[PDB]
RNA sequence: AGAGGUGAAAUUCUUAGAUUUUCUGGAGACGAACAACUGCGAAAGCAUUUGUCUAAAAUACUUCCAUUAAUCAAGAACGAAAGUUAAGGGAGUGAAGACGAUCAGAUACCGUCGUAAUCUUAACCAUAAACUAUGCCGACUAGGUGUUGGAUGAAGUGCUUCCUUCAGUACCUUAUGAGAAAUCAAAGUCUUUGGGUUCU
RNA sequence: UAUGUUCGUUA
């Protein structure tokens, strides 16, 4: 855990099965349709493999298509220009600079801003180590609340 | 060195403990740390109970109980005898 | 017949207060408290002292025509101490012997749900 | 002493004995109207000495002075709690107590403020030590004995609230309500307590003491 | 560049009067002409006219406030238990 | 979370639909009738809210009371300026509709 | 012997080797004869398909279900 | 007609009614009992109700990204109490001070009073035996009794308990493990000496 | 749970 304590080893564990699976009779000729659709619909590629693992039945995408969601999503131009994690981090810490901005004595909440903060410059520095995102790409504090875009 | 383990009070995924004050002295003391004793007793002795239930009226009256407990803290304690210095083995037995 | 006061005890390891009253608190019929038993400037809230607070304040309750009492026990205040002081043990005592007839006995020592600093430093009395 | 004299004391007709002591005033002689100096009088008077029962002796109620007439004295209820010592029983380590407190008014315009406290029950297989109740447990007790509370007090007049204290009725109530959620032993209404009444009507008074 | 390390506005006093009383006078002179945000408009922009009078220079309307802000801390808090019933 | 969720139904009708902001602009919108649905911000100019929300209900369209003002209507609209209002040509693919 | 270990399902996830706990299903509500896949652990709401009813509430855990219907495990 | 208070007293209050009893109104502080070798938090710390705002952690996941990580000079945020500044507050306690005692003396311990302070807001200060006197991350090594929060499976009466598991948090026993020993499940896996890293 | 101080230096 990058701050505070507790190893948490919560998460989920792919099958051994790396292939589609044998009852699914669907086919993929239409999975990514489905998750285009999806994202024009408005949904970030994280939460539509949660939608589709539950109203779809067809759990991982990559064994149902050899690419992934976000690698698709791109191929179709739909992904957009700040990736998942770092755009909730960047909500986060304008969700907590507006609650404040109107109160000044929270220091636990000044704490955890910080934290946030240095959250997003590290996700930052790896996104732009990585052509995605532009090499001026800064995070602004004063104007990261409309910066969600 | 370290002559309990737990330190001479109880205070585990802890940082601070509210004090309490003595019953006897007064002294703050962590209230993890104090020696509380609830004291349950009659509000008079046995004779005094038979000469009451005597002189009272509905011929079953139960005399009330006094709930006080009091808390010391450790030299306190240690005087009124509440507790005692114990042997150095003893000293690990609470019950 | 039976006509019922409140005496109200206080007890606090000093003077022994005796203090009857009618059934609203008000309209005090006799207080003796120990002070006024014993002359020795101490002695206040020994058990003799109390004994000698009750057994007069039953002449007096006889006299007055109270027959019954309804004993309320204090025990000091809320920041001083809970335990009623050595003269509870006589007041009651007495009363009982007294001859009067006794109903509900109650402890009313205030005691505080706040925690107003006592007296003394937080090193306690050193004595 | 010499110039003082008696007064009898009368129990609205809700309770049993309706003649629960004396109490004594001073000479009447003007200014001092030896009337006003009764009025406002407040008494402590337990329940089991006012319905001959044992079962009651745990409640005292607050009987205030609202009438004179001759010498008899008419008074009123005027709040309630639970004695001390039962008070202290009721509660012992490994255990939760849920203490709410809520405002109501009643249809005749009186407002109180009434008190309850309820404990947790270790129940029978648990083979345990504790029977500590989460907060949020807690928190929607509380909601659902002050909902109690204020539900069974401003449907009625003050008259059958107070007839409904002595049989319990709310804590048996509140106990049916809650241990749907988490089982509590013995409930009850703590303290009642008198916020503000209407005007004071001798009729009203009358017709609950006839 | 930086002109003053920590006198601010309160250079243009020089040297005189105590430096405590300075330091008073710069910390309630920052919120005198600071500009405040005018809620009738959203633009930050109702400066102080006269010691109790704020005026918005888009709006141009003008309220009643502090003597050195646009609000006191009593007055808010007044309002707002008005606003709670 | 009970103005966020019409402020994302917001984000995404800038992403995808067209829109229009400012008095003039909505007014023209709605007197040809091309308005579906109109924000007014919570500090609108009492005579300008009211003559929307007659233009508005003469031409029979929906106008929503935006909780902010027209600084946080401006933010929710991923614009720098302030807004103050808003009228919608067509929703995109957004469920603002019901 | 860690090799041939038998009862490693009852073991904690991540067990020799890692395998979820989750499955999928079909559900068959009697006089419904509904055909539609289903998720354990499922995380949102779900309906039928033939007639709308509900199916299963998402908790923490494999939900709640239905007092009712047929459901019957997807695995080959 | 005494009351406070003490080891015993006295200072102190007290026929102008003290203390004591009952009621009403105000005030500030505090939030007992429940309350725990319990919970939360980076630490300092956090305990009356309700609402709103905000954050975190654990668990569950066939959800997403794919090395984004560990520790870190400089630098930064927070940092008990006391103390400082400015307004407010000011009950109780009470560094100073003033008495009364005790003593050879007593400027102390004890008692009566009592200023600052303690509380609120806005700023400073940056220190504590700020302590588990034990830096952080990772791996491995053992049994049992608990307990806190999830999750799985099973059963007396829709309810209630047991099993398994994860994450906390303690405790007891054991060491052909360690240590100078006290002791330690980490302070072990160190002359059979090297997983990474910072500080001293 | 009143008061009760001190013991020159070296070996």
């Amino acid at each position: 855990r990058m701050y505070g304590k507790g190893k948490g080893i919560s998460s989920s564990t792919l099958p051994y099965k790396r292939k589609q699976p044998s009852w699914l009779k669907q086919k993929p000729s239409e999975i990514e349709d489905a998750i285009i659709k999806l994202a024009k619909k408005g949904q970030t590629p994280s939460q539509i493999g949660a939608t589709l693992r539950d109203n779809y039945g067809i759990p991982q995408v990559k064994s149902v298509t050899g690419n992934k969601i976000l690698r698709i999503l791109r191929a179709q131009g739909i992904a957009t220009t700040i990736p998942e994690d770092l755009y909730f981090l960047i909500k986060k810490a304008v969700s907590m600079r507006k609650h404040l901005e109107k109160n000044k004595k929270d220091k636990d909440c000044k704490f955890r801003l910080i934290l946030t903060e240095s959250k997003i410059h590290r996700i930052s520095r790896y996104y732009k180590r990585k052509k995605l995102l532009p090499s001026n790409w800064k995070y602004q504090s004063s104007t990261a609340s409309a910066l969600i875009a | 060195p370290k002559k309990r383990r737990n330190g001479g009070r109880s205070k585990h995924n802890r940082g601070h403990v509210n004090p309490l004050r003595c019953s006897n002295c007064g002294r703050c003391v962590p209230k993890d740390k104090a020696i509380k004793r609830f004291n349950i007793r009659n509000i008079v002795d046995t004779s005094a109970q038979r000469d009451i239930k005597e002189a009272s009226v509905y011929s079953t009256f139960q005399l009330p109980k006094l709930y006080i407990k009091q808390c010391y803290c450790v030299s306190c304690a240690i005087h009124s005898r509440f507790v005692r210095v114990r042997s150095r083995e003893q000293r690990r037995v609470r019950k | 017949e039976l006509v019922f006061g409140v005496a109200h005890i206080f007890a606090s390891f000093n003077d022994t207060f005796i203090h009857v009253t009618d059934l609203s608190g008000r309209e005090t019929l006799v207080r003796i408290t120990g002070g006024m038993k014993v002359k020795a400037d101490r002695d206040e809230s020994s058990p003799y002292a109390a004994m000698m607070a009750a057994q007069d304040v039953a002449a007096r309750l006889k006299e007055l025509g109270v027959t019954a009492i309804h004993i309320k026990l204090r025990a000091s205040g809320g920041t001083k101490s809970k335990t009623p002081g050595p003269g509870a043990q006589s007041a009651l005592r007495a009363l009982a012997r007294s001859g009067l007839k006794i109903g509900r006995i109650e402890d009313v020592t205030p005691i505080p749900t706040d925690s107003t600093r006592k007296k003394s430093g937080r090193r306690g009395r050193r004595l | 002493f010499t110039k003082k004299e008696w007064y009898d004391l009368k129990a609205p007709k809700m309770f049993l004995v309706r003649n629960f002591g004396k109490t004594l005033v001073t000479k009447t002689i003007g200014k001092k109207l030896a009337t006003d100096s009764l009025k406002g009088r407040i008494y402590e008077v337990n329940l089991a000495d006012l319905n001959n029962d044992e079962d009651q002796a745990h409640k005292k109620i607050k009987l205030s002075c609202d009438h004179i007439i001759n010498r008899d004295c008419y008074t009123d209820f005027c709040g309630l709690s639970i004695t001390r010592d039962k008070l202290c029983s009721l509660i012992r380590k490994g255990y939760t107590l849920i203490e709410g407190h809520t405002d109501v008014k009643t249809l005749d315009n009186y407002h109180l403020r009434m008190f309850c406290i309820a404990f947790t029950k270790k129940r029978q297989n648990q083979t345990k030590s504790t029977c500590y109740a989460q907060t949020s447990q807690i928190k929607k007790i509380r909601k659902k004995m002050v909902d109690i509370m204020t539900a069974e007090a401003s449907k009625v007049l003050l008259k059958d609230l107070v007839k409904k204290f002595i049989p319990e009725s709310i804590g048996k109530e509140i106990e049916k309500q809650c241990k749907k959620i988490y089982p509590l032993q013995n409930v009850l209404i703590r303290k009642v307590k008198i916020l503000k009444r209407p005007k004071l009507d001798i009729s009203k008074l009358m017709e609950l003491h006839t | 560049s930086r002109r003053t390390k920590k006198v601010g506005l309160t250079g243009k006093y020089g040297t005189r009067y105590g430096s405590s009383l300075r330091k008073q006078i710069k910390k309630i002179e920052l919120m005198q002409h600071a500009k405040y945000l005018c809620t009738f408009c959203g633009k930050t922009a109702t400066k102080r006219t006269c010691v109790g009078i704020w005026k918005c220079k888009k709006c141009k309307r003008k309220v009643c406030g502090g003597a050195w802000s646009l609000t006191t801390p009593a007055a808010v808090a007044a309002k707002s238990t008005i606003i709670r019933l | 979370s009970a103005g966020d969720n019409i402020n994302a139904k917001l984000q995404l009708v800038m992403k995808s639909g067209k829109y229009q902001f400012g008095r003039k602009s909505c007014l023209k919108a709605l007197r040809t009738g091309k308005g579906k649905l109109v924000i007014v911000s919570s500090n609108c100019p009492s005579i300008q809210r009211s003559v929307i929300e007659y233009y508005a209900m003469l031409s029979k369209c929906g106008v929503h009371d935006y909780h902010g003002d027209n600084n946080d209507l401006g933010t929710a609209c991923g614009k720098l300026f302030r807004i103050s209002c808003l009228v919608i040509t067509d929703v995109g693919d957004s469920d603002i509709i019901k | 012997n860690p090799d041939p270990v038998e009862e490693s399902k009852k073991h904690k996830l991540k067990r020799l080797i890692p395998t979820p706990n989750s499955y999928f299903m079909d559900v068959k509500c009697p006089g419904c004869l509904q055909i539609t896949t289903l998720f354990s652990h499922a995380q949102n709401v779900v309906l039928c398909g033939s007639c709308n009813i509900m199916l299963c509430q998402p908790t923490g855990g494999k939900c709640k279900l239905t007092e009712g219907c047929s459901f019957r495990k997807k695995i080959e």
